[PDB]
């Protein structure tokens, strides 16, 4: 019975021009 | 001649037509050669140095593949997503204008051109693993023939009454409540349904849920799951394959999630195909709520093993392709049919006798009256599959040390002896849930329950 | 053979997560595709079962369940031998009681350190467990021993040992050093309630029947 927060993680992610 | 290449967009009534080209678009004219009717949106087009559209081939068939979201209202263009989670919309080639195209298909797209060419086929293994195979026939289940009938009044009558239903404006009952002893054949009867449902209709699926597993207790979030669970079986029941979802152990639940469920259930109502299967040991422990008439309504009490059926059990588990003994033989002229059936009945019969080596429960009451529970209580369905499990262990084992192969009464007693060393332990540590587990089956309270 | 060792950082569960999400799904397939071939296994340790969710431990796959308890008196002594070797050097004093018999001599002392570890002596209180219907309960040292603990008991006792010839130059080993050993260990793990787990506490509580409500460490 109690809220919570949440701390996102990023992904790796890269592309070309 | 050198020529080029590039993608048609569409047509013109001017005899022109819009082609991209090297990153361009440019409105070409059609050489009297060729058809401008006959031209089709997306089909690939030769250019020239005077930039002439004069033929055309193909559908490319190399490229980006992009999964499909939705099919826009205009019905020629359609939202997709790229392989970086980037979204597009992109026009339809006419080849994609029995079979219709569903969400999650993959396409091979051209993001320059904006225009999506072919299908890529790609089998799913989540619906595999969703259900599972109609196996369990009516056969396969043994010493429940009362509690078969009387799941085939349940459920297979309102389907041969439809019509009666439908003229007399009523809804036949789609909930059956399988409520009896431990876990011992309570899920295959729902298999076993599953499989004769399948079998009328001649693809099936069957979803079944445990309940402690389902429980979120923090905030609300079971009702999700629960949500979700429904949504799912939604879906399943839009496709014409029937659909039975099954809960198991819900007597460890039930201002609570008993009115989502409810509510669901109540949803679910109008898709007669889906049948609800609920499992519980504790008939008093659950909730009346969902006992009241309407949903829930067929309730099926089941038990154990007659004695019969664990011989019917052994005969679909030992089999007469077994091995058996030489010796054991020659107490049957090699007739191993009959050398099997006397086997079982000399297991059984021992099984189910009061003797010294059946000393695997005491019972104390409040008056003291110490008595003595034997193998012949507690025995399940489960639990003499891991005996023929631990017979068939030490038959190899006695084949690759003796040398000898067959099968011996020794092996299946020894296997007994442990499969009940083995089970002494899981179902009773005797201090917890013990006693109501005990006084359920045999109809009074026990004070206090030892292990010998 | 397969081994996945540490199953709780993967493979755990999905619904609480306060992809990792997407690895249980193709992880089971993969499993389901190669239970067809006969020579292929796979091996899983883990410390907590309850973490781990049960699609992946229901019958097929995941079929076999073993559990290690903890060590008892005649299991402690069986480390002991596997630990207490005839190699280490013995000291001349414990060696002459036995008239240079070193098998007999290390059996008795692994009998000796196995009964004083697992004695019901005021020295081994541990942890006083409040029940509210129930008067209490008292648990020592010796529901909490393990293999682990027996090695790091005989590492303490060598190094005693090493440090009595650097001090002394008698070369060997003593009782003493092992009663040293059994001692140092069992206060240097009194303050931490680090043994108790959280099968251990299941355990202790479908024992009594009651649920805990006051853990205490006893101390002199
Ligand atoms: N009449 C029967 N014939 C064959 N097998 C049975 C019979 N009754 C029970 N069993 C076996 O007992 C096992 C119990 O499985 P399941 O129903 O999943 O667990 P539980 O009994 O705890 O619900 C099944 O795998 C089934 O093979």
């Amino acid at each position: 019975g109690s809220m919570a927060q949440e701390q996102t993680k990023r992904g790796g992610g890269g592309g070309d021009d | 001649p050198p020529s080029g290449y590039g993608v048609l967009l569409a047509t013109h009534d001017d005899d022109t037509v819009d082609v991209f080209t090297s990153g361009r678009k440019m409105r070409l004219t059609c050489s009297p050669n060729i058809d401008a009717a006959s031209l089709k949106k997306g089909q690939t087009v030769r250019l020239n140095e005077a930039l002439t559209v004069v033929e055309a081939g193909t559908f490319e068939a190399v490229g980006e593949i992009s999964t499909l979201r939705e099919i826009l209202a205009d019905g020629h263009r359609a939202l997709v997503v790229g392989h970086a989670d980037e979204e597009r919309v992109v026009w339809l080639a006419d080849p994609l204008i029995p079979r219709k195209l569903r969400p999650g298909d993959s396409l091979l797209v051209d993001t320059k051109a904006g225009y999506a060419f072919e299908r890529i086929p790609k089998a799913e293994v989540e619906d595999l693993v969703l259900e599972e195979v109609p196996d369990v026939s009516y056969a396969d289940i043994g010493g429940l023939s009362r509690q078969i009938e009387q799941i085939r009044d349940a459920v297979e009558l309102p389907f041969l009454h439809k019509e009666l239903y439908r003229e007399y404006s009523l809804r036949p009952p789609k909930g059956v409540l399988l409520y009896g002893p431990p876990g011992c054949g309570k899920t295959l009867i729902a298999k076993a349904v599953a499989n004769s449902l399948a079998k009328k209709m001649a693809k099936s699926y069957f979803l079944n849920i445990k309940g402690p597993e389902l429980l979120n207790k923090f905030v609300g979030e079971t009702e999700r799951h629960i949500r979700l669970i429904f949504q799912r079986a939604r879906e399943k029941a839009s496709e014409g394959t029937p659909v039975i979802v099954f809960f198991d152990e819900m007597d460890s639940i039930f201002t609570t999630v008993v009115p989502q469920l409810l509510s669901e259930i109540d949803g679910v109502e109008g898709l007669e195909n889906v049948i609800v299967i609920g499992a519980s040991n504790r008939e008093d422990m659950i909730d009346p709520a969902i006992l009241r008439p309407g949903r829930l309504d067929v309730k099926i009490k089941i038990e154990r093993p007659d004695a019969e059926a664990a011989q019917d059990i052994y005969s679909k588990y030992l089999t007469e392709f077994l091995p058996v003994h030489a010796d054991d033989l020659a107490e049957f002229d090699g007739d191993r049919s009959a050398c099997i059936k006397a086997m079982i009945e000399k297991v059984v019969d021992r099984m189910y006798a009061e003797i010294d080596d059946n000393r695997f429960l005491e019972v104390t009451y409040a008056n003291g009256d110490k008595e003595v529970m034997y193998f012949k209580d507690f025995n399940s369905g489960a639990m003499i599959q891991n005996v023929v499990d631990r017979a068939k262990k030490n038959a190899i084992k006695s084949v690759l040390e003796t040398g000898q192969p067959g099968l011996r009464i020794q092996h299946l007693l020894d296997s007994i002896v442990d499969e009940f060393a083995e089970n002494e332990d899981l179902p009773n540590t005797t201090n917890p849930d013990d006693w109501a587990r005990i006084s359920g089956k045999k109809g009074e309270r026990i004070v206090y329950i030892r292990t010998l | 053979i397969v081994f996945f060792d540490e199953m709780d950082s993967i493979f755990r569960t999905r619904g609480t997560g306060v992809v990792e999400t997407t690895v249980v799904p193709q992880l089971l397939s993969e499993i389901d595709g190669v239970e067809g071939l006969e020579n292929v296994i796979v091996i899983g340790a883990s410390n907590r079962e309850d973490m781990i969710d049960p699609a992946i431990l229901r019958p097929g796959r995941l079929d076999v369940k073993i559990k290690i308890e903890r060590p008892d008196a005649e299991a402690a002594q069986d480390i002991y031998s596997k630990y207490l070797t005839e190699f280490l050097p013995v000291h001349a004093d414990d060696l002459a009681e036995f008239d240079g018999d070193r098998s007999a001599c290390i059996k008795a002392m692994i009998e000796k350190v196995v009964d004083r570890m697992y004695a019901e002596i005021d020295d081994n209180r541990f942890l006083e467990v409040t029940y509210a219907n129930g008067d209490k309960e008292v648990m020592y040292f010796k529901d909490f021993n393990s293999g682990a603990m027996i090695q790091n008991v005989v590492d303490r006792a060598k190094k005693n040992a090493i440090k009595s010839v650097l001090e002394t130059g008698q070369p060997g080993l003593r009782i003493q050093h092992l009663l040293d050993s059994i001692v140092d260990e069992f206060a240097e793990n009194e303050d931490l309630p680090n043994t108790t787990n959280p099968d251990d506490w299941a355990r202790i509580s479908g024992k009594k029947g009651e649920r805990i409500v006051y853990i205490r460490t006893l101390v002199t």
